[PDB]
């Protein structure tokens, strides 16, 4: 009832869904860093 | 056969090819295996996959 005993095909689907989420998160960290004011000013100085 | 172009030529061509691919959902027809212009397209898409 609580846990879902899940077949493999759908285990693969939840797995590569989670891969999509982790990759999209790190890309969103990257453009938050490169659109932060601090980083813009640091590259403009150098 | 394997070759090498100018570096700015590779960068400009790769960036433009990946933008032309993602703005319209184009299908790119390469020769598949990792040699030459297909290697350059693969390096261009490796530059693509880290950004957009």
């Amino acid at each position: 009832g609580l846990k879902l005993f899940i077949t493999d095909d759908e285990l693969k689907k939840v797995h590569d869904f989670e891969e999509q989420c982790i990759e999209e998160y790190f890309r969103e960290k990257d453009d938050r860093f490169n659109s932060s004011n601090d980083e813009r000013i640091r590259v403009t100085s150098e | 056969q394997n070759f090498e172009l100018q570096p700015k030529l590779k960068q400009v061509f790769g960036k433009g090819l990946i933008k032309a691919a993602m703005t319209t959902g184009a299908w790119i027809f390469t020769g598949g295996v990792n040699t030459g212009v297909i290697r350059h397209v693969g390096d261009a898409l490796k530059d693509h996959a880290s950004k957009s």
